[PDB]
C-alpha cells in the first residue's frame, strides 16, 4: 500500500519565539549564511516550559541570557531531534 | 435573503425570503399565525400597494436595506399600524442648560 | 515686577479648583473658554479629571477646534498617553461605532461627521497614533461611498491620501497597494464626471510608500508625477509633505543638485507658514537633515536632527512615535559623526530611547523596530570594538547580533528578500561577522550584500559603494587574500569622487586601506603618492569645513513656490 | 413551532421558535405549564422589545459566518433600558 | 567607513 | 507590438506551448538583430528586455495575467512522462531557454506556488521525466531567480531521495525487532515537510482505516 507521509514537530504555537519565523521552516540564522549547506542541521529543541524553539535562536539566546524568552523560568532541555 | 416586518396592528413577523422569491408565496407563512385568507390581505410599502406577481427584489426591498441588523418596514392591510413606544430621551449633555 | 494675573486666568483658576461640582457645566462654555479649562487641568497635574472628559468624542470634537492652541492639545494627548488611560484609541473606537449608525441617515448629519472624522484623524495623524488614526479614516471613508453624488466622490479622495499617510508611518505597506487602487476608482469617476482631481497629494504618498520599500526607481517615477500635479491653490501642509518626499527620492537615485532646491524650500516653506516649533517644520528637518546625510554634511547632520528632535520635544510629550523616530535619526547621526572619536554616549542613549518609546506603543513584530533596533545594534558593535575588556566585548557583540536578525527577518517578511533593506542588513552582518570572528560568515554576508544591493540599484550606488568597502576591509585584514581588495579598494575609491569628491568620510577608510594593502606586499611607490593623498584629504575637506548650520543657510529663500517646481521639473 | 412575545403596550411580536434559543429566559417561557404559547412580558416595553426580538434575526444568521460579522447597532438612547433585557434574557 | 546609511 | 502578435492566436488546446516558442522566436530573433546588424548596444539590449516584459506581463483590463500559470504549465506539460518523444538531452536544451523567458515574469512569487503545486501532483504520483532533471530543474531556478526562491521548492526534491533510505531503514526495522511483524502488503512511503510542500489544503474530514492497514 503506497502512502504519503506529512511530519510535524510536536510544537503547537508553530512559531519560534526569538527569530518569529515559521517553526518549520528554517531560523533567521541559516535562512540568510546557507540555506542548503546548513539546513540538513536547522533542528528545533523543546524545554520544561514545553516551547519548541530552533536550536541555533536557543542557543544563541544561551549565549547572553539563560532564561526563557516566553516565560521568565530558568530554560532546561527536555528532548532534541 | 430578505428580511423584513410586517404590522397590521401590534403584530411583527420576522420573516425570511430570498431576494428573488415573490409575494405570493410569504402570504401562506403569514396565514399560519393570522389564519387569514392570502387574498384578503394586502401589503403596503411606503403607501404603495405590492403586487403578487413581483418579487421582493423588484420591489425595492434589496439586501442592503434589508440587512439583518436594520431591515426594511412595510405594512399590511386587509394603514392601522401602531407605533411601537416612546423611548426616555437622554440629556445631550453638551447642551447648555 | 509682580503684574496681576488677568481675570481671564484667574477666573480658570477660581473654576477649576471647584471643578467636580461644575463638571457639568463646563461642557456648556464657549469653545476658547472650554479649551483653556482643560489646558490648566493639565497644567495642575489633574491629567485623570483631564482624562475624564476626553474619552467622549464629542467633547474632544469642541477641543480640537481651537487651532492657535493645537500645540498645547498635543502636548496634553501625549501626557494621557503617559498617563495611562488610552485616549487615542478609545476615541478611534467611539466615532468608528457612532459612525455605522448614520449610514441610513441623510446627507445632511452625514457630511458633520466626516468633518469631525477629518480633524480628529489629522490630529492622531499628528500625534502619531497611526493605528487608530486608521480606524477613524476607514469609517468615514465608508461613509463617502454610500450614497452617489458628486461631493462623496470629492471627500473619498481624500480619505485615501490620508489612509495612506496612516499606513506609511505604520508599516503597513502591503495595505498601502490597495488603498492607492481603490483611490484610483473614485479619482477616476471623478475625472469623468466632469471634475479633473488633483492628484498631487494622493501621488504624493507614493513618494514615501515606495521609498520605504527601497522602490527607488518606481519611488523616483512617481515623484515626477506627484510634482507635476502642484498648484499654488494647494493647501501649505499639501504642498509641503509633496516636497518633503519627493526631496527623499532624489538623495537615493544619486541626484544632489535637485534635491537640495526641492527640500530647502521645503524648509522654508514650512517655517513660514507653521513656524519653527511646529511638528510639520520638524518632519521637514527629519527628510532634510536625510539630505545632509548622505551628501557628507556630517558636521550640521547631527545638528538638524538635534533641533529637529527638540521641535518634536517641545510638542510631543514624552513616549510618541514621532519622537523615536526623531531620536531615531539621531541616534545613527550621532553613529557616524563619533565614530573615529567613538563617543557613543548619547548615541546609545537616543538608541535606547528609540527601543524604549516604540516597544511600549507598537506591537513587537512591528517594523519599526526592525529599523529602530538595527542602529542601537550599530552602537553596540562600535562600542565593543573600542572596550578595553573582552569580556565585554564578547557579550555586547552578540547582543548586537540579536538585533540586526531580528530586525533582518522582519525586514524579510515585509519587503521581500531581493530589498535594499534585506540588502542593508547583509551588509551589516558582514561587518558585525568581521567583529565576531565569524571570517567565513562574514565573507558570505558581504558577497550576499553586493549581489542584491548592486543586482537592482545598479553598477554606480552610495550604498553599493559601502558594500564594497566592508568587504574591501575584510580581504586586508583577515582573508589576506589583498589581489581581491586591490580590485575593490579601487571601486570604492572611483565611485566615493564621482558624487562626493576626494573628501569623503568613507574614502578615508578607502584611502588607508591601500597603503595598508601596500604595505603588506612592500610596494612604496603608491604608499608615498598615497600619503601625501592623504595629505590633501585632511585639508581639502577641511579647508571647507567651517561651523555653518542649516536654518540660516537656508535663510529667507529667493525661490518661490513656482520658481523651485518649474526648474526641478524640467531637468 | 411559532413563540409569541406580548409587550407593555400589547403589541405583539410572534417569531420563529428556532430564532428564540440564543436567550434561555425565553425557553422558560416555554416550559413548565406553559407548553402558540402564551406569554406575559409586562414590565418589558414594545419599543425596546422592537430590537430584543431583532437581535434574534441577527443572532440565527451569523452563526458560523465565513465573512466578518458587522455589528449589531444599538442607540444610544435605547442602550440603558436594552442592556435591562439582555441580562433578564441571558441573551 | 562608519557604516551603512541607516 | 511584434511581440503581442506572437502571442495574439492563443491556441486553447497548446496554450503553454505555443507561448513560450513564440517569446523565445521574437527573443531569438532579434537577439541575433541587435548582433548582427548593430552592435551588440546594452541600451538596445535593454529596450529588448524592458520590451519583452511588457508582453509577457500582460494583464487584461480587470483581470489578472496569463504569464506566471502557462509557464508553470509548460514546464510539467514536458518534464511528465506521458509526452515520450523527447529525451533527457532534448530537455535540457529546452530548459534552458525555459529561463529566458522565465527572467520576464513580474510577479515570479505566484510562479512558484503554481509550479510547486503543480509539481506537489506531478512528484508524488511517482511521474516524472527522470529524478535528475528535477533536480536541475531546481537548481537553474535557484542560480536565475535567487537563493531563497526555491526554498521550499528545493524541498520538493531531496524528499524521495531521503525516503528510499528511510523505506530501507523501515526494511531494516521490520526485520530486526524481536517478534515477527508483517504488514500484510508491500508498504512504500515518502515523507513531507509541512512548511515546504503544499499539501496541507483543507483536511476537515477525519478517517479511520479499517484492521487490514
Ligand atoms: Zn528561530
Ligand atoms: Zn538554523
Ligand atoms: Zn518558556
Ligand atoms: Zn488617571
Amino acid at each position: 500500500w503506497n502512502a504519503v507521509a506529512l511530519w510535524a514537530w510536536d510544537i503547537v504555537v508553530d512559531n519560534c519565539a526569538i527569530c518569529r519565523n515559521h517553526i518549520m521552516d528554517l531560523c533567521i540564522e541559516c535562512q540568510a549564511n546557507q540555506a542548503s549547506a546548513t539546513s540538513e542541521e536547522c533542528t528545533v529543541a523543546w524545554g520544561v516550559c514545553n516551547h519548541a524553539f530552533h536550536f541555533h535562536c536557543i542557543s544563541r539566546w544561551l549565549k547572553t541570557r539563560q532564561v526563557c524568552p516566553l516565560d521568565n523560568r530558568e530554560w532546561e532541555f527536555q528532548k532534541y531531534g | 435573503d430578505v428580511f423584513l416586518m410586517i404590522r397590521r396592528h401590534k403584530t411583527t413577523i420576522f420573516t425570511d425570503a430570498k431576494e428573488s422569491s415573490t409575494v405570493f408565496e410569504l402570504k401562506r407563512i403569514v396565514e399560519g399565525i393570522l389564519k387569514r385568507p392570502p387574498d384578503e390581505q394586502r401589503l403596503y410599502k411606503d403607501d404603495q400597494l405590492l403586487d403578487d406577481g413581483k418579487t421582493l427584489g423588484e420591489c425595492g426591498f434589496t439586501s442592503q436595506t434589508a440587512r439583518p441588523q436594520a431591515p426594511a418596514t412595510v405594512g399590511l392591510a386587509f394603514l392601522c399600524i401602531e407605533p411601537f413606544s416612546s423611548p426616555p430621551e437622554l440629556p445631550d449633555v453638551m447642551k447648555p442648560q | 515686577e509682580w503684574i496681576p494675573e488677568t481675570l481671564y486666568n484667574t477666573a480658570i483658576s477660581a473654576v477649576v479648583d471647584n471643578y467636580i461640582r461644575s463638571r457639568r457645566d463646563i461642557r456648556s462654555l464657549p469653545e476658547n473658554i472650554q479649551f483653556d479649562v482643560y489646558y490648566k487641568l493639565y497644567q495642575q497635574g489633574r491629567l485623570c479629571q483631564l482624562g475624564s472628559e476626553f474619552c467622549e468624542l464629542e467633547v474632544f470634537a469642541k477641543v480640537l477646534r481651537a487651532l492657535d492652541k493645537r500645540h498645547l492639545l498635543h502636548h496634553c494627548f501625549q501626557a494621557l498617553m503617559d498617563h495611562g488611560v488610552k485616549v487615542a484609541s478609545v476615541l478611534a473606537y467611539s466615532f468608528s461605532r457612532r459612525c455605522s449608525y448614520i449610514a441610513e441617515s441623510d446627507a445632511a448629519v452625514k457630511e458633520k461627521a466626516i468633518q469631525v472624522g477629518f480633524v480628529l484623524g489629522g490630529f492622531l495623524s499628528d500625534a502619531g497614533w497611526y493605528s487608530d488614526a486608521e480606524k477613524v479614516f476607514l469609517s468615514c471613508l465608508q461613509l463617502c461611498t454610500l450614497h452617489d453624488e458628486m461631493l462623496h466622490w470629492f471627500r473619498a479622495v481624500e480619505c485615501c491620501v490620508r489612509l495612506l499617510h496612516v499606513r506609511n508611518g505604520n508599516c503597513k505597506y502591503h495595505l498601502g497597494e490597495e488603498t492607492f487602487k481603490l483611490a484610483q476608482t473614485y479619482m477616476d469617476k471623478l475625472s469623468k464626471h466632469g471634475q479633473q482631481a488633483n492628484k498631487a497629494a494622493l501621488y504624493g504618498e507614493l513618494c514615501a510608500l515606495l521609498f520605504a520599500k527601497s522602490h527607488y526607481d518606481e519611488a523616483y517615477k512617481w515623484c515626477i508625477e506627484a510634482m507635476k500635479e502642484i498648484t499654488a491653490g494647494l493647501p501649505v501642509k499639501v504642498v509641503v509633505d509633496v516636497l518633503r518626499q519627493a526631496s527623499k527620492a532624489c538623495v537615493v537615485k544619486r541626484e544632489f543638485k535637485k534635491a537640495e532646491q526641492l527640500i530647502k524650500h521645503a524648509v522654508y516653506l514650512a517655517r513660514d507658514h507653521f513656524g519653527s516649533k511646529h511638528p510639520k517644520y520638524s518632519d521637514t528637518l527629519l527628510d532634510y537633515g536625510f539630505y545632509l546625510l548622505n551628501v557628507d554634511n556630517i558636521c550640521q547632520s547631527v545638528a538638524i536632527y538635534q533641533a529637529a528632535l527638540d521641535i518634536r520635544q517641545s510638542v510631543f510629550g514624552g513616549k510618541n512615535i514621532h519622537v523615536a523616530t526623531a531620536h531615531e535619526d539621531l541616534a545613527y547621526s550621532s553613529y557616524v559623526h563619533q565614530y573615529s572619536s567613538g563617543k557613543f554616549d548619547n548615541a546609545l542613549f537616543h538608541a535606547e530611547r528609540a527601543i524604549g518609546i516604540i516597544t511600549h506603543i507598537l506591537p513587537e513584530d512591528h517594523l519599526l523596530l526592525a529599523s529602530s533596533k538595527r542602529v542601537k545594534a550599530l552602537i553596540l558593535e562600535e562600542i565593543a570594538i573600542d572596550c578595553h575588556n573582552k569580556e565585554t566585548e564578547q557579550r555586547l557583540l552578540q547582543e548586537a547580533h540579536d538585533l540586526h536578525l531580528s530586525s533582518l527577518q522582519l525586514a524579510k517578511k515585509a519587503f521581500g528578500e531581493f530589498n535594499v533593506q534585506t540588502a542593508k542588513h547583509y551588509g551589516n552582518l558582514g561587518r558585525l561577522y568581521q567583529s565576531m570572528r565569524k571570517f567565513k560568515e562574514a565573507e558570505e554576508m558581504h558577497i550576499k550584500a553586493i549581489q542584491i544591493k548592486e543586482q537592482l540599484l545598479g553598477q554606480e550606488d552610495y550604498e553599493v559603494a559601502l558594500s564594497v568597502g566592508h568587504l574591501a576591509s575584510l580581504y586586508n585584514y583577515d582573508m589576506n587574500q589583498y589581489e581581491n581588495a586591490e580590485k575593490l579598494y579601487l571601486r570604492s575609491i572611483a565611485i566615493g569622487k564621482k558624487l562626493f569628491g576626494e573628501g569623503y568620510s568613507g574614502l578615508e577608510y578607502d584611502y588607508r586601506g591601500l597603503i595598508k594593502l601596500y604595505n603588506s606586499i612592500g610596494n612604496y611607490e603608491k604608499v608615498f603618492e598615497y600619503h601625501n593623498v592623504l595629505s590633501n584629504w585632511n585639508r581639502l575637506r577641511d579647508r571647507q569645513y567651517s561651523v555653518t548650520d542649516a536654518l540660516e543657510d537656508v535663510s529667507t529663500s529667493p525661490q518661490s513656490t513656482e520658481e523651485v517646481v518649474q526648474s526641478f521639473l524640467i531637468s | 413551532m411559532y413563540v409569541k412575545l406580548i409587550s407593555s403596550d400589547g403589541h405583539e411580536f410572534i417569531v420563529k421558535r428556532e430564532h428564540a434559543l440564543t436567550s434561555g429566559t425565553i425557553k422558560a417561557m416555554l416550559s413548565g405549564p406553559g407548553q402558540t404559547n402564551e406569554v406575559n412580558f409586562r414590565e418589558i416595553p414594545s419599543h425596546v422589545l422592537s430590537k430584543v426580538c431583532m437581535y434574534f434575526t441577527y443572532k440565527v444568521r451569523y452563526t458560523n459566518s465565513s465573512t466578518e460579522i458587522p455589528e449589531f447597532p444599538i442607540a444610544p438612547e435605547i442602550a440603558l433600558e436594552l442592556l435591562m433585557a439582555a441580562n433578564f434574557l441571558d441573551c | 567607513n562608519k557604516g551603512p546609511a541607516a | 507590438d511584434e511581440g503581442l502578435r506572437a502571442t495574439s492566436n492563443l491556441t486553447q488546446e497548446n496554450m503553454p506551448t505555443l507561448f513560450v516558442e513564440s517569446v523565445l522566436e521574437v527573443h531569438g530573433k532579434f537577439v541575433q538583430l541587435i548582433n548582427t546588424v548593430l552592435n551588440g548596444d546594452q541600451h538596445f539590449m535593454s529596450a529588448l528586455d524592458k520590451a519583452l516584459t511588457s508582453v509577457v506581463n500582460y494583464r487584461e483590463p480587470k483581470s489578472v495575467c496569463k504569464a506566471p500559470e502557462l509557464l508553470a504549465k509548460y514546464c510539467d506539460n514536458l518534464l511528465k512522462k506521458s509526452a515520450k518523444g523527447m529525451t533527457e538531452n532534448e530537455v535540457e536544451d529546452r530548459l534552458t531557454s525555459f529561463i529566458t523567458v522565465f527572467k520576464y515574469i513580474d510577479d515570479k512569487d505566484v510562479f512558484q506556488k503554481f509550479y510547486a503545486r503543480m509539481l506537489a501532483k506531478r512528484l508524488i504520483h511517482g511521474l516524472s521525466m527522470s529524478m535528475d532533471s528535477e533536480e536541475a530543474m531546481i537548481n537553474k531556478l535557484k542560480q536565475a531567480c535567487g537563493y531563497e526562491f526555491t526554498s521550499k521548492l528545493h524541498r520538493m526534491y531531496t524528499d524521495m531521495s531521503v525516503s528510499a533510505d528511510l523505506n530501507n531503514k523501515f526494511n531494516n526495522f521490520i526485520k530486526n525487532q524481536d517478534t515477527v511483524i508483517d504488514l500484510g502488503i508491500s508498504f512504500q512511503i515518502y515523507v513531507l515537510q509541512a512548511g515546504a510542500w503544499p499539501l496541507t489544503q483543507a483536511p476537515s474530514s477525519t478517517f479511520a482505516i479499517p484492521q487490514e492497514l
